[PDB]
């Protein structure tokens, strides 16, 4: 009981893949006079904590996703138009040093 | 009941209506306007919400400016339609000032490197483009500043390099910078001697 | 339509809102040097995703906070872990705010 | 209970699950991730009298281990220890006016997975106040001393001293105080 609640917060904050929302223009270090629409995709990404210092939490192995959004470029020279982009999408972690 | 999908530009002005164009056939329709996401719908209130038929949904852009996209939805006998959904767009104009650095008293040997920023501070959601002037036949380099945090700007810059420079390169160098709406430029003389 | 619907759930998943993410403890403020957290981290929900406009940030509009219990270790090993009862913040509402 | 892994990551670990039946079958499990280690008869075993040895690299990852044929849950701990430097800001020449205030930052540089203790020594209204700053393969710790208004008796040798447990480096620097 005591030690019930503990084991279930190392369990939530493993190194894992997670669900984060991905700004889109800064991942590619985008001009910023040149805006996304959405601005973010969702995508998993290896997050958590590890034990140890000087070990993070990295991915091993990962797939990539082809999304489509809507990109802006100010001062308005046209409207939205589509772009297909391809993100990564962590598919399994481990905690590694460096 | 409304005349694949479009767009609604917003000025962030806090009291502006906006106009999303979501056209009836029939001037005698129950139009609300759905926002997302969040999920929110706007009633016509008879006052600043309204729907025109005519004209199209109108609605202080402040309570639209969050979402993503909006569309026009009407109810006739148990069964709802949708207009085309529209993107949202909030775009800002506002240039506060353009200054270059070095501002002034630039001089010169032949063979020296001329080195000139040019730094514009705007308001949020704004785009710069940047335009020089110079003395005729210098590399051009654009990019983004960080600002703020909760300091309500964006920082532009753009940087001059003439390699080298000779005696033709004495003279007046303009630097304007564009936001769509807007343009505001700054100068300075850089004199050469041999 | 079929990249409409897509872009829509592009959205709908980034949108503000409470997320489940690991916290480091001894981070969060006012940790003696001294001391290492077992588990470092907890899971809470911290509200998190992309506003449409820049300069607008996601925030918590209402927060509930959690008793939550880990052990510590201290330096020099004169003792051995203590436990410690520790409130964090667990958001329950956000909205996009400047 | 509590397991202290060190520097040499090969070197063993010895988690003390004792036994009653020194004919007992034990295997390890860490967590997280899940993982189960059974005595190879090499590397990995179980002599009931001393527990179970294993080699730490292997269990190093684990926020927890416990030896199951369940014993109760131990605490992995990885330590580090070695101090690089103690450092005092400002370090000398220090000259205050009576009522002047004085602050003196103490910053020590370590190798990761280290905790330091700091303590001072001054003269016979002292302030202290610990912290952590960011960081490349080092913590940096800091404990700055405040004296709201100093007074004659306040001159003398400042001495900030760093602990990390196995190891101790310290810093002092002379204040001078006038009227
Ligand atoms: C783990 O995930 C990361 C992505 O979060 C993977 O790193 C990425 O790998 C790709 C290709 O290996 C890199 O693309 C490269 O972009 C650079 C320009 O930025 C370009 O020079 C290359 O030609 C290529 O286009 C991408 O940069 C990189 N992301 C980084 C560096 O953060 C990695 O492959 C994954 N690792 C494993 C083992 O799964
Ligand atoms: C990008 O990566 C995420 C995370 O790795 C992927 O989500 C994963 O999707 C797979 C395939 O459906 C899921 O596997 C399933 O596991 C369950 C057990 O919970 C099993 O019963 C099913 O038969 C299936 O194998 C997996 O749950 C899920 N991973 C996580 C950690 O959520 C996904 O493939 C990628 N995202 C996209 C949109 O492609
Ligand atoms: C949004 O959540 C944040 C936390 O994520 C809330 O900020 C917190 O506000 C409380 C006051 O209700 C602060 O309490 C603090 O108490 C300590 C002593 O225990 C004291 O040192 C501080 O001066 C303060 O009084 C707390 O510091 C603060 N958390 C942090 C670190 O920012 C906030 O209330 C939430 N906002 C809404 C509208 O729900
Ligand atoms: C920590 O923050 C999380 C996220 O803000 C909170 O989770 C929420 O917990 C409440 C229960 O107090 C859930 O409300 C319930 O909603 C369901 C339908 O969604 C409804 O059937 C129930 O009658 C009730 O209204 C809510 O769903 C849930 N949200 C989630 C899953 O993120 C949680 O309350 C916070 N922790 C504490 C102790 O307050
Ligand atoms: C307090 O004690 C520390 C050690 O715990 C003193 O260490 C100082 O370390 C620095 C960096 O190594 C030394 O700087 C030196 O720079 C020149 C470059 O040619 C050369 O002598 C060495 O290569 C070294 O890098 C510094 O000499 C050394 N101590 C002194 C007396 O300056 C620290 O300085 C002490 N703080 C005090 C008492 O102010
Ligand atoms: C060009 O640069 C100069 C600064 O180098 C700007 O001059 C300022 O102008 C305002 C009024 O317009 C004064 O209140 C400031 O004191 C001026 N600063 C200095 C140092 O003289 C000028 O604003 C710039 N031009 C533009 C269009 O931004
Ligand atoms: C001791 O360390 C603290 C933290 O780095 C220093 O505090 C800063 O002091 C500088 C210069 O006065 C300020 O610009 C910063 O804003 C301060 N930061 C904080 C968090 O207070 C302090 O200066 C250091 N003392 C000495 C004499 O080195
Ligand atoms: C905003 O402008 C409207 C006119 O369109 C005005 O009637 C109203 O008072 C203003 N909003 C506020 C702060 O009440
Ligand atoms: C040009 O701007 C950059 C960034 O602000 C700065 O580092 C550099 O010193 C500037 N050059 C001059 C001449 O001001
Ligand atoms: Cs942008």
């Amino acid at each position: 009981e005591i030690l019930k609640s503990i084991d279930n917060e190392w369990r939530k904050t493993q190194c894992m893949p997670r669900e984060v929302a991905i700004d889109v223009g800064k991942e590619f270090g985008v001009a910023t006079n040149t805006f996304f629409k959405p601005p973010c995709v969702s995508v998993y990404r290896c997050g958590g904590c590890c034990n140890s210092e000087g070990l993070q939490c990295m991915n091993t192995s990962t797939s990539y996703l082809s999304k489509t959004l809507f990109e802006i470029t100010v001062p308005l020279s046209q409207g939205p138009k589509p772009v297909t982009i391809s993100f990564a999408n962590h598919t399994s972690c481990r905690c590694m040093s460096k | 009941p409304f005349i694949q999908h479009g767009v609604v530009y917003i000025t962030e002005n806090k009291n502006k209506t906006v106009v999303i164009p979501c056209l009836g056939s029939i001037s005698n329709l129950n139009v609300s306007l759905c926002a997302r996401y969040p999920e929110k719908r706007f009633v016509p209130d008879g006052n600043r919400i309204s729907w025109d038929s005519k004209k199209g949904f109108t609605i202080p852009s402040y309570m639209i400016s969050y979402a993503g996209m909006v569309f026009c939805e009407a109810k006739i006998n148990d069964e709802s339609y949708q207009s085309i959904m529209y993107i949202v767009v909030v775009v800002g104009y506002r240039i506060y000032d353009v200054v270059l650095s070095p501002s002034h008293g630039i001089e010169l040997s032949v063979g020296e490197k001329l080195v000139l920023n040019c730094t514009a501070r705007t308001e949020l959601n704004v785009g710069i483009d940047f335009n020089w002037e110079y003395p005729s036949s210098k590399k051009l380099v654009n990019r983004d500043l960080k600002t703020q945090s909760g300091s309500e700007m964006k920082k532009f810059l753009s940087t001059l390099t003439i390699d080298g420079v000779t005696r033709s390169d004495q003279g007046l160098y303009t630097c304007a910078a564009s936001s769509g709406l807007m343009t505001k430029k700054n100068s300075t003389f850089v004199r050469v001697h041999e």
